[PDB]
């Protein structure tokens, strides 16, 4: 196996502590970590080897790390603040001394205020219009999702059961519902196109899916409103 | 000046 | 592996009796590095003696020179004692003036 | 004239007695400019030449944290040829390392090196075509194995063609006055009965710089080996160097033979008698 | 130490793109360009130890004089987008990272048929569809409030051999229209408003 961590996704609030794992390469002794942040980009937090901790960057005092007996590693972080909010990428290399370090997938922090404010989205599917069809002999369906906050989401496109990636551009950013307001809710867009054939075909089946990272089962939830967990939100067309 | 990269035996 | 140590015992400069000079014991060929090196005056240990830092040459066998400032006179006698694993009793190498 | 940049490495483990001892040292041609030792004091990579000293803080800063990082990986070495070896945990054992550059005399690359050393044995040498090694056992072919499959010897090249030339010439000019100065051999003779029927002539040369010289004694015109004697060249601790040559001649035959000293500093090789 | 141009570099598809990144301290002797998608993992792309180094359509050269270092991209393909990171190593245990180089390759639209188009919702609601515009037409965000418009978006039917631009307007206000959308955009004067 490759480098692993675990959560891909935190959303927590200002003041909680959170441990981020990592699981190096087979056969690598050496593991880092690293943090991303818009502010300062890619930046080197501390390295373990063996067991032992060997070079230390910018690691603040309230973060603190152990790698175990079995190699893989846990970051802690402590009294959290919106700052921390960050890209944490874990990474390991064979030997003490290297610049061959292999990165983790990343686990995505989000530090908000309090959680009065996570969302899921709402996904909804729109079909291709007449005019397009006749004149273009091609077919667009646009997905929306509106309305949820972070923007830790991740948009797929499904057909006949199957994900599909030709055809299809999802925007790469959110956009701001409310630009003005900090905390504002996200939209997000996707097209897919296909042959208008290919969409005339009534036994093609069409579904937007988007996976949504929120609260954890386990997080208090004070609101007058259905608590905001990790869940998939869809929507579905059928060809025509 | 030294050399910077090292390779472990 | 293990070499013997090489030993020259011999002023920096040409012994003048009277003026200051520096009493070199230089020891090369050896292997490992652990090795002792002091300098002798009538027999007795000095003790502010210098020495270069580590080095070996292309055969991998260890080099160093040990040192200290001293006044020749025509009455006082120098050497240098080594000792090192590959000798069975220490070395005494006197100091030859004239050589 | 051609010259070299060498940097030498020795970790000598020690256990229960905590991290091995680490001394690393720097030369241009046979001038020591810099050293470490992991016992010393400073925790600094130091000089010891004066035209090193004219570096800043940022050269000094990052030789330091690499050398230190040398030590560490050489620790973590002797470590690894230990199980190699499957040898006992308990005894002290010897890593040397040694790399560096030659260039000729319009100062462009001649050869590199990067060889180790375990116990006084060859252990693993970068080839001179700088792309093949020289494994001395089969703890070593291990080695050399890991090294081919990571293309360890593309990345030695481009240090040993590049950046080791580059600093070598750097240290050339900055060190000029001492690096490429030439002293030429102070040189006498002595005598010495050896026998009742022989004498010694010894053949000495004194104060010289660079170490590279030639001492040979003739008899009536032939250079001659029978009963002669040459010892190391040996530093005099100012940064010259000194060297004699001996050969035992029957008595009253010493004026048929004679010592011709060549080094660099002599417009002429010179010729002694007695 | 390692400071890298932003970008965005827009490339046309199949064009080549150079950029550079420097460095501070002359003693540095080990760089390397990495390549990360967004909010994905940086990855080595190539390693440059000596003057350079060339790796197929790639080719890096680090210039130790000058001290930077270079990156061309020979034929820039559509899957070459992304954040290019100068990365220095030092001592030779630490990775330095600069801010990245961000590249975007615009396809070369062949056929542009700029048109604006009206999309209904599958479960009942409307959405503004301007597809098919050359990559050289900006799409602007509107000054309004409650009108949302999406950046520009290249889709690639593989299978079709089809390349498009497509950007994307709602809103919920009853005086929104697909006509009105994006008039705070240049766009193409024969662009196709179909009634």
């Amino acid at each position: 196996s490759g480098v692993t961590q675990t959560p891909k996704h935190l959303i927590t609030a200002t003041g909680q502590r959170v441990t981020l794992r990592c699981s190096p390469r087979s056969g690598d002794l050496s593991v880092y970590w690293y943090q991303q942040s818009l502010d300062q980009g890619l930046q080197f937090l501390i390295q373990y080897y063996n067991g032992e901790e060997r070079a230390k960057g910018n690691i603040l005092e309230r973060f603190s790390a152990q790698q175990f007996p079995d190699l893989h590693s846990e970051l802690n972080l402590s009294s959290l603040e919106l700052g921390d909010s960050a890209l944490y990428f874990c990474a390991s290399s064979v030997e003490l001394n290297s610049y061959e370090q292999y990165f983790g997938p990343g686990t995505r922090l989000t530090v908000l205020e309090d959680l009065k404010n996570v969302f899921p989205p709402e996904v909804a599917v729109f079909e291709p219009s007449e005019a397009e069809i006749s004149h273009t002999q091609k077919a667009t369906l646009v997905c929306l999702a509106t309305g949820f906050y972070p923007d830790h989401v991740e948009l797929s496109w499904w057909v006949n059961g199957k994900e599909v990636h030709s055809g299809v551009c999802t925007d790469p950013q959110p956009l701001k519902e409310q630009p003005a307001l900090n905390d504002s809710r996200y939209a997000l867009s996707s097209r897919l196109r296909v042959s208008a054939t290919f969409w005339q075909n009534p036994r093609n089946h069409f579904r937007c899916q988007v996976q949504f990272y929120g609260l954890s089962e386990n997080d208090e939830w004070t609101q007058d409103r259905a608590k905001p967990v990790t869940q998939i939100v869809s929507a579905e067309a059928w060809g025509r | 000046l030294l050399l910077d990269r090292l390779n472990q035996l | 592996i293990q070499r013997t140590p090489k030993i020259q015992v011999y002023s920096r400069h040409p012994a003048e009796n009277g003026k200051s000079n520096f009493l070199n014991c230089y020891v090369s060929g050896f292997h490992p590095s652990d090795i002792e090196v002091d300098l002798l005056k009538n027999g007795e240990r000095i003790e502010k003696v210098e020495h270069s830092d580590l080095s070996f040459s292309k055969d991998w066998s260890f080099y160093l020179l040990y040192y200290t400032e001293f006044t020749p006179t025509e009455k006082d006698e120098y050497a240098c004692r080594v000792n090192h694993v590959t000798l069975s009793q220490p070395k005494i190498v006197k100091w030859d003036r004239d050589m | 004239g051609s010259h070299s940049m060498r940097y030498f490495f020795t970790s000598v483990s020690r256990p229960g007695r905590g991290e091995p001892r680490f001394i690393a040292v720097g030369y241009v041609d046979d001038t020591q400019f810099v050293r470490f030792d992991s016992d010393a004091a400073s925790q600094r990579m130091e000089p010891r030449a004066p035209w090193i000293e004219q570096e800043g803080p940022e050269y000094w800063d990052g030789e330091t944290r690499k050398v230190k990082a040398h030590s560490q990986t050489h620790r973590v070495d002797l470590g690894t040829l230990r199980g190699y070896y499957n040898q006992s945990e308990a005894g002290s054992h010897t890593v040397q390392r040694m790399y560096g550059c030659d260039v000729g005399s319009d100062w462009r690359f001649l050869r590199g090196y990067h060889q180790y050393a375990y116990d006084g044995k060859d252990y693993i040498a970068l080839k001179e075509d700088l792309r093949s090694w020289t494994a001395a056992d089969m703890a070593a072919q291990t080695t050399k194995h890991k090294w081919e499959a990571a293309h360890v010897a593309e990345q030695l090249r481009a240090y040993l063609e590049g950046t080791c030339v580059e600093w070598l010439r750097r240290y050339l000019e900055n060190g000029k006055e001492t690096l490429q100065r030439t002293d030429a051999p102070k040189t006498h003779m002595t005598h010495h009965a050896v026998s009742d029927h022989e004498a010694t002539l010894r053949c000495w040369a004194l104060s010289f710089y660079p170490a590279e010289i030639t001492l040979t004694w003739q008899r009536d015109g032939e250079d001659q080996t029978q009963d002669t004697e040459l010892v190391e060249t040996r530093p005099a601790g100012d940064g010259t160097f000194q060297k004699w040559a001996a050969v035992v001649v029957p008595s009253g035959q010493e004026q048929r033979y004679t010592c011709h000293v060549q080094h660099e500093g002599l417009p002429k090789p010179l010729t002694l008698r007695w | 130490e390692v400071e890298q141009d932003p970008g965005p570099f827009n490339v046309p598809e199949g064009a080549t793109v150079a950029f550079n990144c420097t460095y501070s301290n002359s003693a540095s002797q080990s760089f390397f360009w990495y390549r990360q998608d967004c909010r994905k993992e940086p990855k080595l792309l190539m390693s440059v130890y000596s003057s350079g180094n060339e790796d197929g359509r790639f080719t890096a050269h680090v210039n130790r004089a000058s001290q930077y270092i270079s990156l061309l991209i020979r034929d820039s393909k559509l899957s070459d987008s992304a954040t290019y990171l100068c990365v220095q190593g030092a001592a030779g245990n630490k990775l330095t990272f600069g801010g990245g180089t961000r590249v975007l390759v615009k396809p070369n639209i062949q056929n542009p048929d700029p048109a604006v188009y009206q999309l209904r919702d599958s479960k009942s609601k409307s959405v503004c569809l301007f597809t098919d515009f050359d990559s050289q037409t900006n799409v602007s965000q509107s000054k309004d409030s409650d009108v949302y418009i999406t950046d520009k978006c290249v889709l690639d039917m593989r299978s079709m051999d089809f390349k498009s631009n497509s950007a994307v307007a709602w809103s919920n206000k009853s005086d929104f229209a697909c006509a009105n959308a994006f008039n705070n955009s240049i766009i193409p004067e024969d662009t196709f408003f179909p009634s």
